[PDB]
């Protein structure tokens, strides 16, 4: 049951425990070879530097990856770059580095086809989580196999990423690698999601009372109540926030309190186990996760509000007991168990919070549901007989005509262009209609990943955008707002591009022709040569690609082929295309 | 449900945010015959204190109408067509104008403070509270989602306004800086006086946040508050709250909210098949152009006698429902600032320049046909003087160029109200010709007029700024060229001979 759904046998787990523990004594990581399995574990620095980085301005000591050496790490069609703690980065970057030899050893591991595991204890499961990431990046992503397929087993780590984080990790289809558990009471899940200020004073102390090497230090009463008590209350204020951005319903009030509050961005990325005397429970839903995380260690009388603080640390070195007791406990996935409501009070949830995890599923089954409506409407018989109207009767019969289609419609002196510009207006309608609910994200992570929603996105996007191209050039709203490729673009079609690029790839535009060649006519050649000339060093790439089609184009009667005859006669001479 | 749950988490939010407290411990400040504040400047945000003297019970349920002509009303800017008048409370009111001597400097500096993009708060006592309201509603006669907007924080205040100042703020984006705390014991009766914006009621289980204004009738129809803000602070560390607020109530505000949402996403909807009933119209334009008499002066035609029913559709169908689709974006979206950056994000704004520039010809042809007069400065409707501005404010920010060799055959004229200046300038002459035993200082001020539009007409066409289908044989510009002629003499302009030389139908070449 367990082994089904994280894909990781308790063997595995214990590897990884013993591995992690290992890790303590050697420098920045560990590697562990059992046969066909390369457990690369890291080491956990309690220092308080390597949770907030100095150098780092900001509240959460949180940093964007480099868009170079973390491409996949973003949202494909807005361009935001995740965020992840710098701390755990820099440590990241400075294991890497080519005089330490993990570069070496991982590339020789995946040379001899071995399962690779990253692991570690607190911060190690972060670090762990970082270097899984670079790997998915630097690897998996190329050759693509499951040989290569890594695993990520964290105990107790804290929190990683932001939203964008657990978003890009869900659109890859990547948050199946990482298991990370954590016990009902332990605190370093829940740090990072308070403030440095609100817990800057008694985090040393309490960093140190949470290393296990060094036992030395004597536990203080009041700075434990004291930093479990704000961790508590900055995870509350977190938990209830994203309660009331649920459905962004109240998002106007909450938009006024918005400017008077800081909020931690980190969120739960990938599967997390939580862990009790009697049962293992698995999530999935990162809401849930981060409900869960407030509602669970939440005393169940006030009687109990002294026993709670202290028990918190010591859990955090529970996961030896965890692990060896792992096969008595009764496991049962949360997310996939219709009724979660007698699992919550064992979990250790109230009933408001019961409520409150209840609704954060119910919200993913709704974003499923308008998954499935969309591709009902986008399957239907109209939709795709009207993206078919231009490829078999508009683009052949304006191939007849000696002109194209482009000149057909921005000339439009038939039938046939209107009910083209027609069929153009409400297949960007259905375009417009679906592009805001992925900006909503109203729809589950795997969209802008599913290659179904690209294909369709790039026909339709090839087709149609020339039509807008004339639309927007017929009627001279280039002299009234501008260049087409600055403000009269619509979105849908970057998000088409964007997500296209990034599929394949894993008048810089190929349908943007137009718009170009809009421009370059009517100057003289001494200002538009090198415009002119990058256009026609792309355009054979285009149709490689297919995005320009030289039939339509090179016509007598086309826009682009008339105005390359009034170019200079060496330019024509000396042209690449000369011979069309 | 989905809404109590956002209503409890967000009242266990504010309270958890910490404003409650600091509020109330400014209030206890000041608190221990007429309105007395203060003010208190800290590093993370501004604050304000007002207090008034005991409540005067019976003498709290008299009102002062006010009105958007009357000068005495401080608020202009809120009231509108359909609400040009709300009374408010009176001593409320009274107290708020008796002091608004010094709080004029202090809304200037609190105007530039929130231009330091620093939070601003202003709260109140039991009647100061109200006093705090009206000052927030002053200063935020200026509303943008990017400004930075105070917000007003009360504690157990009566009501101010009626029905009309309800229906003002119920959606606007002002009822998003009010927040009242009232205990759920308090019961105001509520037949005349109506409340606005969000409101926090305080039970001893815990506090609920409401934003519908019809379940916080049903709920206070028909107190010390530290010791509320107390019990407040232990409900937070109680392990159950209960069902506070009954369940018809919350069905009530779970069909309202969901019929708001529905209503707005209805009109992005509309926009895609507003845009092919413009299409249709581009379609009705083309042949009329095709006839030679143009789309204004057939359509008058078709107005004055209908005999295609093709332009009877074109009329009732297409511009009547193009007409109430804008009309309907300008009232919602005044009230609701969309997408932050602008109103109207981008689709709506230069559809709707483009609605303009392309439809109020027709509305102009309707005014004239009714005979009345002076379109430009009585006749146009709101949302088209809307539409106007917006674009206006934002074409300047955008970089354009305009090239002196292209067809301008389908150009639409920018300055929409060109027909009304021609049908005024057709009216005067009429008159010039036709009445008889007319002063002569009166004829030299409508020679004065003609002038004026000879060279309003050069300048718009020297610019190259007009379409070309005014220079159509039946267009109503041409026959008002003819009159001008006529009655002219022998006078001569740049624009006489251009009309003479035979050049404007080599215009927009």
């Amino acid at each position: 049951a367990f082994e089904a759904l994280t894909g990781i046998n308790g063997d595995l787990i214990t590897r990884s425990w013993s591995a992690s523990k290992q890790a303590y004594l050697t420098e920045r990581y560990h590697k562990e070879e059992a046969g066909a399995v390369v457990i690369f574990a890291f080491q956990p620095s309690f220092s308080e530097k390597d949770f907030f980085d100095p150098d780092n301005k900001s509240s959460f000591g949180e940093i964007k990856l480099n868009r170079v050496q973390f491409p996949c790490m973003r949202k494909i069609g807005k361009g935001d770059v995740a965020t992840v703690n710098e701390a755990f980065l820099k440590n990241l970057e400075a294991i890497i580095d080519p005089r330490t030899s993990f570069q070496a050893s991982v590339e020789m591991a995946v040379r001899s086809r071995k399962q690779i595991v990253f692991t570690g204890h607190s911060s190690g499961g972060a670090t762990a989580i970082l270097a899984t990431v670079w790997y998915l990046e630097k690897y998996f992503i190329r050759n693509p196999n499951v040989y290569l397929e890594p695993r990520c087993v964290t105990f107790g780590a804290p929190l990683v990423g932001d939203s964008i984080f657990s978003h890009a990790l869900g659109r890859e289809k990547w948050s199946r690698f990482f298991v990370n558990f954590v016990s009902r009471f332990d605190i370093v899940p829940r740090i990072m999601l308070a403030r440095k200020a609100s817990v800057e004073e008694t985090l040393p102390h309490v960093l140190a009372q949470l290393d296990p090497r060094k036992s030395s230090v004597q536990e203080s009463e009041q700075r434990i109540t004291e930093f479990y008590t704000r961790v508590m209350r900055d995870t509350s204020t977190v938990a209830n926030q994203a309660v009331c951005e649920l459905t962004g319903s109240a998002e106007a009030f909450l938009e006024t309190l918005s400017s008077f509050l800081e909020l931690s961005p980190y969120r739960p990325a990938g599967t997390f186990v939580f862990s009790t005397e009697k049962r293992l429970v698995a999530v999935n839903n990162s809401d849930a996760i981060l409900q869960m995380l407030f509602y669970t260690s939440q005393a169940s009388d006030e009687q109990e509000w002294s026993l709670i603080p202290f028990r918190s640390i010591r859990d955090h070195h529970s996961y030896e007991e965890l692990v060896q007791s792992m096969g008595k406990k009764l496991f049962n996935h949360l997310d996939g168990e219709n009724s979660i409501e007698s699992t919550l009070n064992d979990l250790g949830v109230s009933t408001r919070g019961r409520q409150y995890v209840q609704a954060a599923l119910e919200e993913e089954k709704k974003r499923v549901e308008n998954q499935k409506k969309i591709i009902q409407v986008i399957e239907q018989e109209r939709f795709l007989k009207k993206l078919a109207w231009i490829e078999d009767e508009y683009k052949p019969k304006c191939q007849a005509h000696k002109n194209g289609y482009y000149d057909s419609f921005k000339v439009s002196n038939e039938e046939n262009d209107f009910k083209a510009n027609v069929k153009r207006a409400e297949l960007a309608g259905v375009f417009d209609e679906v592009l805001g609910l992925m900006k909503k994200c109203q729809l589950p992570d795997e969209f802008e990943g599913d290659i179904d929603w690209i294909k369709l996105a790039t026909r339709y996007r090839r087709l149609v955008e020339p039509l807008d191209i004339a639309n927007y050039h017929r009627h001279l709203k280039n002299e009234d707002t501008g260049p087409y490729m600055k403000r009269g673009r619509p979105t849908r079609y970057i998000y088409a591009q964007r997500g296209y690029e990034h599929y394949i790839l894993k008048s810089e535009c190929g349908s943007c022709f137009w718009a170009e060649v809009e421009e370059l006519k009517g100057k003289p050649y001494e200002e538009v040569e090198v415009r002119v000339k990058t256009l026609e060093g792309m355009l054979g790439e285009w149709i490689t690609d297919g995005e320009v089609d030289d039939k339509e184009i090179f016509l007598e009667g086309s826009t682009f082929r008339k105005w390359w005859i009034t170019l200079p006669k060496n330019h024509k001479s000396h042209s690449p295309l000369r011979d069309y | 449900s989905s809404s109590s749950l956002k209503g409890s988490a967000l009242g266990k939010l504010v309270v958890t945010s910490g404003l409650l407290h600091s509020s109330w411990s400014k209030i206890l400040e000041i608190h221990n015959s007429g309105l007395e504040f203060q003010i208190h400047r800290e590093e993370k945000f501004t604050l304000v204190v007002f207090s008034a003297p005991p409540i005067c019970r019976s003498s709290s349920s008299d009102s002062t109408l006010l009105h958007v002509k009357d000068k005495e009303n401080p608020f202009p800017f809120l009231c509108s067509e359909n609400n040009p008048s709300f009374s408010l409370h009176t001593p409320a009111f009274n107290l708020f104008t008796s002091a608004s001597t010094s709080l004029t400097y202090l809304k200037s500096e609190l105007l530039q403070t929130l231009k330091s993009e620093k939070p601003v708060i202003i709260t109140g006592a039991a009647l100061g509270g109200s006093v705090a309201s009206l000052y927030t509603l002053w200063l935020l006669e200026t509303i943008e989602p990017t400004l930075k907007r105070p917000l007003c924080i009360t504690f157990g205040s009566p009501l101010i306004g009626d029905a009309s100042l309800q229906q003002i703020l119920e959606n606007s984006v002002r009822n998003s800086c009010f927040l009242h705390v009232v205990s759920a014991q308090t019961r105001i009766k509520m037949d005349f006086f109506k409340p606005f914006g969000t409101f926090l009621i305080c039970f001893d289980s815990g506090c609920v946040c409401i934003e519908d204004h019809v379940a916080v009738t049903e709920l206070l129809n028909g107190v010390d508050y530290s010791q509320v803000l107390n019990r407040l602070d232990q409900s937070m560390l109680s392990l159950a709250d209960s069902r506070l607020i009954p369940e018809d109530v919350i069905k009530g505000i779970e069909k309202r909210a969901e019929m708001k949402n529905l209503r707005f996403d209805m009109m992005f909807k509309k926009l895609n098949d507003m845009k092919i009933s413009m299409a249709y119209i581009e379609w009705y334009k083309k042949k009329c152009k095709e006839v030679k008499i143009g789309y204004y002066d057939r359509f008058k035609t078709q107005l004055a006698f209908p005999s295609k029913e093709f332009d009877i559709n074109i009329k009732n169908h297409h511009k009547s429902e193009l007409n109430r689709f804008w009309k309907s974006v300008v009232e919602e979206v005044e009230r609701r600032p969309q997408s932050d950056a602008s109103i109207l994000k981008r689709r709506f704004l230069f559809s709707g320049n483009n609605y303009r520039r392309m439809i109020e010809p027709l509305d102009i042809a309707e005014y004239y046909l009714e005979g009345r007069k002076e379109y430009r400065t009585t006749g146009r409707s709101h949302h088209y003087v809307m539409l106007e501005k917006w674009f206006g404010m934002e074409s300047i920010l955008i970089e354009k160029e305009r090239c002196k060799k292209r067809d301008l055959s389908d150009l639409l004229t920018f300055d929409s109200c060109f027909w009304a200046e021609v049908e005024d300038s057709l009216i005067v002459i009429n008159q010039l010709n036709t009445t008889v035993g007319m002063r002569d200082d009166v004829r030299e001020v409508l020679t004065r007029k003609l002038v004026e539009f000879e060279g309003y007409v050069w300048e718009i066409i020297t610019k190259r700024e007009v379409s070309p289908e005014i220079f159509l044989e039946e267009s109503s510009f041409m026959k008002w060229w003819k009159e001008y002629k006529k009655i002219k003499g022998f006078n001569s302009s740049y624009l006489t001979e251009f009309m003479n030389t035979r050049k404007y139908e080599s215009y927009g070449k």
